[PDB]
């Protein structure tokens, strides 16, 4: 009825969205938490990973206090864009997407006491630097870091709504990983001293361990069998010169094909991995057999 | 043509987009139809699939009821920006867009009783969990989950318009790699602390075709193994022949395996 | 002239089609195809660039003056009613906005509106890749109004419906543009019945690359497999190496058969040819294996054992298996090629 | 296969090759009869 | 071999600075941290700094100790301020990617000799 | 161009307009006839500049990344040469309304940077600048055309494809110089050279646009393959 | 604007990553978070033993030196974070900054340039492209220690070494 439209129209009267709540007299405190709907694919070629998140923040803006029979007020996106919201951004993000189908996938609730709750659905691609020394036996801790872009530590501070461990909740079905196993998450907070000032950074670390069975069946085991053929060369009689020459040289060719195939499906790394050292030793063994 | 102009202007005059139909009243019931134009891609690596559809939503708005014009008013799609529409969204979506050539592929049709029909041509990439341990003998299950972002069951309710026949065009889909064994429609209410949120679910079961792997993987390997057995009938003293045959069969199996690794 | 435009826009509701209560809005469509882009058989799609033009009548835009035509850029395109035309089988379509929006709007004094724009469309085309690389396709490009049924908008093809340029500047790698045609149909949907129009472009694949790359090499490898039959018996390493390495070479050659295609689950003509050649080389090697193994170590006339099954002596003559295979294998391959090539070119 | 076995007329005795094509053509005819008898069974198909 | 030398004072009545120089490997992409061990065999996380220059601190020493990294020199420094008698302990320099960690010593593969610190009142 | 409506007087001589005001002024609807998805850069701000002289002369500068169609006939690949065009003109205005011209002589009105050649495959020989009229169902339109002449670099294909094929053919012919009694040896030459030629052919064809007609390199590889088969 | 960029965008999640900070004296700080692909003409003739030289050029679109001047705030410390970069395949040897006025004929325009000198890391190529080729070339010499009469052995060894070199070259062309 008329009360809703009247309260909606009269909230923004004299509201300046260019200024944060409590500017110059307190620090805007933002309680944040995340529900990971799916931990997307991890592209070790690009050293990135995708994550789909319901990312919801909450703060207090006494400028938007109101009174009425209703304790909760839903704001449409046109009005939700007309007030101050935190300028949260992901420090290690590469290309993130704010979902808009069928309408902007975001919501803004206001309590009678002026508490704002702002929920968004996001798909974030984020950098995951990797130490591939022990590949394919390696494990990684891919980070997800976010914070205010413009407001320093003395203006906006982020916090976790609940205990930090329980403030990042991963869905039971939300592990869309083929290569890795998502062992768990570690949630933390910190400070970054940038060229513009100090900033609070809320971080999560998703711990991933690569699966090894594929590389055992595709690369290690056939290479070991090729080497075993190279030693089986020794048990033929020495007078079978063409047989043993063909055996050795074709085993070398087989090892070369295996090495090429093993590496072709891997990220373009400079230094050598454990797979590379195993393959090199297998080369050395077949060459030495010949 | 004029009388329609005053009628439409009257309907849009004083209309409050922020207020749902029956804001203080019962929930607004939103029926849904889908017409699957095509299922484009099925990425095992990304564990998703692409889907083009005509997605239509039907609801009732007493504010838009009109009389004296016995015909359905198909309006220019820009009027969609002025009317209230449901805050539907696809939960398992990754990347979606409403087509925009020649104009936004969008439809608004009003009815004399106040019924609004709202159509969108949407191409959506949707995440589909896959269990490929039985690949290529695998039967995947891929779903689209439709939900309301903000409104709970007290404010909005979903249903499949036409029941089990709400989603059409599934039988006309041809996939080179898969066959849609069947599809299912579910309507439920997911219960959380905030409240019961309505949800619809379209589901497809895809059976991977095996003939491609029969001809590309299984028959070559079987034939090469059968050739490798030929050495047992060759004389023991023919060392060069038997060694060449065995080691070249090993090399051929390696070649098949590596090429399959690259192509698949 | 600005007075004319201001008068036309006054009291104009672009939400309402012309003749909204009177009759369907007739639209005349034209296409100029700059280039049918490459046919991507993997994703079952092809790109096409068109100048798409639509002509209709708007009584509201009539103006009396001596100018008799207003030629305009895209500026007023959003200010008036435009049809809801969209391409039904377009996976992805884009307009052009460099340097400015590539749109044109002409309005005559009698109310005729011509609206033209440049489009790039990635249209779906479900290719039946049987008979590949002898396959031919007729890829469609369909369009209709998104919202307005047949009772509200009706499209019509003009005499010069679809035009094409040189067709040698087109991006067709694999195919050759054979011909073109246009069609109109009425498609029933949940919303209603819509006047759909399709343009079918007929395409035929070229076989030069496939002839040079896989047909001739596979045939030559089969011939080299036959060469084993003339190699003297007891040259066991030579014949064994020849057979198995020809098998390896066919395995290598079969990889490139399906590089262009998607993972369809039926045998194409190329797949069949490669498969038969593989069986031929496999049979040659098995033939030598068998030969080496067996050499190293009431009123009609009589009865149902002498007038049929030869149970009088028959095996004994296995030493001459090379003599049989010298003519049997070329005969079988030549017969297979005669049935293979006659079938895929003439009978079907 | 019998048309291929015409090649065997150079070396093998004429009688045995004639009988080989005889049995092969009889088997081909039996297969053709089986196909012609089985084909009308499928006319119940929903497309047909 | 990879080594992590430590430098800094050992006695103060105060303000102090303890530096750590890493040799044998470049830890530009690794997380470099400081740990403390008082008598009693219990190792305590103090501070850590990441490739992104993000500083994590323990609650006991938040706002007192400051951690910085010189990536060009491949070193990590800890400025200690507001020392107390109870801060006497052995300070260890650690490096390694933080797997299951960033606050647990088990996640660090590389450690140094350590430096003794005592404060008298 | 010139716009008498925008004439102004004052102490100034040239007045530059910002993007909001520049969008409120008529500018030519130039488009590239053989263009594709092209970019108008707007980092950090829209890379455009509109300036007006006191006498109403408008100068309009843009920075663009034009992606344009170059029809290629690769029958003579890799010894082929091309003349990639760049045609542009008005979209909506016919020859009777808008006519394009070159600010200077046509050869000197398209200036290529000295170090701008970002070509790896080709070498830019030169450019030819011209103008013409294109007919259409809508009318006659002025078209300004450029043609950049490109020549493919041959050395990579020589070292990578032609030379190994020639050496494989030489190896196949080397078998004739061995005694006829070395039957396994000469068989091994013949068949392994066939396999090597197969590998080289597949590799050479892999890194080439997927054209269904035969190029020059295809003919060379086919003749080499026939030579190796003939040696066996 | 960046003269040599090909595709650039300001990040826009959760909001446009912009920053305006006004200081009392009148100074304005304008910050952006930009991901840009920038052209870098590479001379790969010495590849993989090659050093590349990739620059980012910063210019003013429509202002001359009489209307605007650019400078690197903080001098050589203007650009930070380069020390913390580890590319998978390169190693940034050095980075440099230069400010200069391009004297274009109409007038002089300001310009800044940030250059990086990348040096490629070779352990990949040494372990994988050079080692097998060297080993196969060494194996090809085994034929000289086999008797002349052993035709099958020497021929098989030589031609299979040729085939292995062909395989290495073709597949390395495909991968690289
Ligand atoms: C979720 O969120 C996304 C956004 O994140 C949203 O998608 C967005 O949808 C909106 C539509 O609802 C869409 O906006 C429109 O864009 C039209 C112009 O093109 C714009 O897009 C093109 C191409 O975009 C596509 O590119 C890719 C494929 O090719 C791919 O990414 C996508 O498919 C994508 O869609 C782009 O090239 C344009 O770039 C510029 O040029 C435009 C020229 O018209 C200009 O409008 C733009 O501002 C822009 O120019 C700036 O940037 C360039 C550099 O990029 C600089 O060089 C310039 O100097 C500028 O700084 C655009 O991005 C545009 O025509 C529409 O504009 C009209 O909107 C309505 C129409 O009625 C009017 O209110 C407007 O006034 C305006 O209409 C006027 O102009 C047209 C064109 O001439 C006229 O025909 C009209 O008659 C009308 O003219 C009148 O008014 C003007 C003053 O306004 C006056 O001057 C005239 O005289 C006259 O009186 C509209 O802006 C948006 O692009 C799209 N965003 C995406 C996809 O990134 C989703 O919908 C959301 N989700 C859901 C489901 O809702
Ligand atoms: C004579 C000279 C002597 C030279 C010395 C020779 C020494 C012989 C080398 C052995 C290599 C040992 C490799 C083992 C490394 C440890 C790897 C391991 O932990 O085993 C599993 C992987 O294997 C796997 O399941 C993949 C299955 C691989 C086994 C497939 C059967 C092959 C049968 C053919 C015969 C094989 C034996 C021949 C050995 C020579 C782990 O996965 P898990 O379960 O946790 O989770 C599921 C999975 O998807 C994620 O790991
Ligand atoms: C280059 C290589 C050289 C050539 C290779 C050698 C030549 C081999 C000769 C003849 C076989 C040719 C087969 C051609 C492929 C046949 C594939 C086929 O069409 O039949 C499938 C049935 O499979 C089926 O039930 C079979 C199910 C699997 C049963 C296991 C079969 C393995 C072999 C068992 C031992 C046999 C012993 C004989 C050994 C010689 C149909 O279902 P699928 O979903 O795909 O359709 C999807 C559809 O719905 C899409 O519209
Ligand atoms: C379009 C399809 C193309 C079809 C092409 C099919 C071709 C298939 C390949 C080879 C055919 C080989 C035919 C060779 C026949 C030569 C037979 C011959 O030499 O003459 C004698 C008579 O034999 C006989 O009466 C047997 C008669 C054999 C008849 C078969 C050949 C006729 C082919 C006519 C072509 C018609 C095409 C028209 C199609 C429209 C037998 O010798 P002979 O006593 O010394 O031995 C006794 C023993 O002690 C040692 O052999
Ligand atoms: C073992 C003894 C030791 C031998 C040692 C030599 C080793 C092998 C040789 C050279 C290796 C050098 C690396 C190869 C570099 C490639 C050779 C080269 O640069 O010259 C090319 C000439 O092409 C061409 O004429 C094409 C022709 C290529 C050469 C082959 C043609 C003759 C083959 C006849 C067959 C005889 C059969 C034998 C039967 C007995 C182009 O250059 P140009 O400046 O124009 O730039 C044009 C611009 O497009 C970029 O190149
Ligand atoms: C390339 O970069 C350009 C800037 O570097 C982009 O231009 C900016 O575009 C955005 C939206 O695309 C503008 O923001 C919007 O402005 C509209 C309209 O505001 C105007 O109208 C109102 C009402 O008449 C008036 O009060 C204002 O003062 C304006 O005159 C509003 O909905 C919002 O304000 C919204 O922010 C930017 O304003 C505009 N930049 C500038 C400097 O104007 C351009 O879009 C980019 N190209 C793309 C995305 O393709
Ligand atoms: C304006 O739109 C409304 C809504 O679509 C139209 O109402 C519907 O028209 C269809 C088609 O005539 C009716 O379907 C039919 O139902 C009858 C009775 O069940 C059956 O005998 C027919 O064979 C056909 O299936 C439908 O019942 C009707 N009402 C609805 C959907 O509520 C209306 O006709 C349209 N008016 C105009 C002037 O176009
Ligand atoms: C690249 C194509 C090269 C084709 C060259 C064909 C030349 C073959 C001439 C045959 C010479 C000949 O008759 O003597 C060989 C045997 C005689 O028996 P034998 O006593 O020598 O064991 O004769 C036979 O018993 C069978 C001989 C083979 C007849 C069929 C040849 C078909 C060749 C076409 C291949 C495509
Ligand atoms: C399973 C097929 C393997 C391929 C075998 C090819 C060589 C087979 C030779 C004839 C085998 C049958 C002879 C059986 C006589 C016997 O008892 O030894
Ligand atoms: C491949 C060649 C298969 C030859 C099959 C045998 C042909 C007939 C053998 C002699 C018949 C007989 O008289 O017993
Ligand atoms: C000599 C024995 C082999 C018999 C088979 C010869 C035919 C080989 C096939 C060559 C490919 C011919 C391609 C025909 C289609 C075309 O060129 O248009
Ligand atoms: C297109 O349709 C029109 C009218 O239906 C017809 O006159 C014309 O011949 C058609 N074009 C063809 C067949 O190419
Ligand atoms: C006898 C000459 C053969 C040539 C093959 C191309």
């Amino acid at each position: 009825t008329t009360v809703f439209t009247r309260i909606l129209d009269r909230l923004l009267d004299g509201y300046d969205n260019r200024l944060r709540p409590g500017l110059g007299e307190r620090v805007t405190e933002v309680k944040t938490d995340i529900f990971v709907t799916s931990f997307g694919p991890v592209s070790d070629h690009d050293m990135e990973y995708t994550i789909d998140v319901f990312f919801r923040q909450s703060w207090k803006d006494e400028r938007l206090k109101f009174k009425g029979p209703m304790t909760v007020l839903r704001l449409n996106n046109l009005m939700a864009s007309k007030i101050w919201t935190p300028d949260t951004f992901f420090h290690n993000g590469k290309k993130s997407v704010a979902h808009n189908m069928t309408m902007p996938n975001k919501l803004l609730r206001i309590t009678e006491d002026g508490t704002l709750l702002y929920t968004m659905r996001l798909t974030v691609r984020a950098e995951c630097p990797m130490h591939l020394e022990d590949f394919p036996m390696d494990a990684h801790a891919c980070p997800l870091k976010f914070g205010s872009y413009a407001y320093t530590r003395a203006e906006v501070v982020y916090e976790w709504t609940r205990e930090p461990a329980r403030s990042v909740v991963v869905a039971e079905d939300g592990s869309r990983l083929n290569q890795y196993d998502l062992l768990g998450q570690t949630v933390d907070s910190g400070i970054v001293q940038s060229s513009t000032g100090e900033y609070v950074v809320m971080t999560t670390h998703f711990h991933l361990k690569r699966k090894i069975g594929y590389f055992v069946i595709q690369t290690y085991l056939p290479c070991i069998m090729t080497v075993i053929l190279s030693q089986v060369s020794f048990w033929l009689n020495r007078e079978s010169v063409p047989a043993r020459t063909v055996f050795g040289v074709t085993t070398v060719l087989t090892m070369t094909t295996l090495s090429i195939s093993a590496r072709n499906s891997l990220p373009k790394v400079a230094y050598a991995t454990a797979m590379d050292w195993f393959i090199a030793v297998c080369y050395a063994f077949v060459f030495s057999a010949l | 043509m004029s009388f329609v102009k005053e009628t439409v202007d009257k309907l849009l005059k004083g209309y409050d987009i922020r207020l749902r139909p029956d804001f203080g009243g019962p929930p607004v019931c939103v029926g849904m139809n889908i017409d699957i134009a095509s299922i484009d891609m099925v990425s095992e690596v990304n564990m998703d699939y692409t889907l083009t559809m005509y997605f239509q939503q039907y609801w009732r708005d007493k504010r838009l009821a009109y009389s004296g014009i016995p015909l359905n008013l198909t309006l220019d799609n820009r009027v969609a920006d002025q009317l209230w529409v449901p805050d539907t969204y696809f939960l398992n979506d990754k990347k979606s867009f409403v087509h925009g050539v020649t104009v936004k592929n969008r439809m608004i049709r009003l009815h004399p009783d106040g019924t609004v029909l709202y159509g969108l041509r949407i191409t959506t990439t949707a995440a589909c969990m896959m269990d490929l341990r039985r690949y290529p003998l695998d039967e995947q299950n891929c779903t689209l989950e439709i939900e309301s972002y903000g409104y709970t069951t007290d404010d909005i309710e979903f249903y499949w318009r036409g029941g089990d026949k709400a989603v059409t065009g599934v039988e006309r889909i041809e996939l080179p790699q898969f066959s849609i064994v069947e599809h299912r429609l579910v309507s439920r209410n997911v219960v959380f602390a905030t409240g019961a949120y309505p949800r619809l679910s379209l589901s497809f079961r895809l059976k991977r075709n095996i003939g491609y792997f029969i001809l590309q993987t299984y028959m070559p390997s079987i034939l090469i193994t059968i050739l490798s057995w030929v050495s047992f009938w060759i004389n023991y003293d023919a060392s060069a022949a038997r060694v060449a045959l065995g080691i070249t069969t090993v090399l051929t199996m390696t070649t098949i395996n590596t090429h399959l690794r690259e192509t698949l | 002239v600005t007075v004319i435009l201001n008068n036309l826009l006054e009291g104009y509701d672009n939400k309402l089609r012309p003749d909204i209560g009177v009759k369907p809005t007739l639209i005349h469509t034209d296409m100029y195809v700059n280039s049918i882009g490459p046919v991507n058989a993997i994703n079952m799609e092809y790109t096409i660039d068109i100048f798409f033009a639509q002509t209709w009548y708007d009584r509201r835009l009539k103006f009396n003056s001596t100018i008799k035509v207003l030629r305009l850029n895209s500026n007023m395109v959003g200010k008036i009613w435009i049809p809801d035309t969209f391409f039904r089988n377009s996976k992805k379509a884009d307009a052009h906005w460099i340097t400015t929006p590539n749109r044109m709007l002409r309005i005559w004094n009698d109310g005729r509106v011509l609206y033209t724009l440049r489009l790039t469309i990635d249209a779906e085309c479900q290719l039946q890749l049987h008979n590949f690389p002898m396959d031919e396709h007729s890829c469609p490009l369909e369009f209709s109004s998104y919202g307005y049924p047949r009772e509200e908008i009706v499209y019509q093809w003009k005499r010069s419906s679809v035009e094409v340029g040189d067709t040698r500047s087109w991006r067709l790698y694999q195919f050759s543009f054979v011909g073109l045609r246009n069609t109109t149909e009425v498609v029933k949907t949940t919303s209603g019945d819509y006047v759909v129009m399709s343009v079918y472009f007929d395409l035929s694949r070229r076989m030069g690359y496939f002839t040079i790359q896989t047909y001739i090499p596979c045939t030559l490898i089969v011939v080299l497999s036959w060469v084993s039959f003339w190699i003297n018996k007891d040259a066991v390493p030579a014949r064994t190496s020849l057979g198995i390495t020809t098998v390896l070479t066919m395995t290598t050659l079969s990889t490139i058969a399906r590089k262009s295609l998607p993972k369809v689950s039926y045998v194409t003509a190329m797949d069949l040819f490669v498969s038969v050649c593989f069986i031929f080389v496999f049979s040659a090697l098995v033939e030598y294996g068998t030969l080496h193994y067996f050499v190293s170590n009431c009123l009609d006339g009589k009865d149902c054992a002498s007038f049929f099954c030869c149970f009088e002596d028959c095996h004994i003559r296995i030493a001459k298996m090379d003599s049989y295979a010298r003519i049997f294998f070329p005969t079988a391959f030549c017969l297979f090629n005669l049935v293979y090539w006659v079938s895929y070119l003439y009978l079907g | 296969g019998c048309i291929t076995c015409f090649s065997l007329f150079f070396f093998c005795n004429t009688a045995t090759v004639y009988k080989i094509c005889a049995w092969m053509q009889l088997l081909a005819a039996l297969c053709l009869v089986l196909g012609c008898m089985i084909f009308p069974d499928g006319w119940d198909a929903e497309t047909i | 071999q990879v080594q992590l030398q430590e430098s800094g004072g050992g006695l103060v009545q105060g303000s102090l600075r303890v530096s750590c120089a890493a040799s044998g490997r470049t830890f530009t992409t690794y997380i470099m941290a400081w740990f403390r061990q008082a008598p009693g065999k219990e190792r305590e996380f103090l501070a850590a700094m990441d490739q992104g220059r993000i500083q994590y601190y323990g609650d006991s020493v938040r706002g007192r100790f400051t951690i910085s990294r010189d990536y060009a020199k491949n070193s990590v420094d800890l400025q200690l301020d507001g020392l107390r008698p109870e801060d006497t302990a052995v300070y260890y320099c650690a490096a390694g990617a933080g797997f299951w960690g960033l606050r647990t010593a088990s996640s660090y593969h590389y450690w140094g000799q350590g430096t003794q610190v005592t404060v008298s009142s």
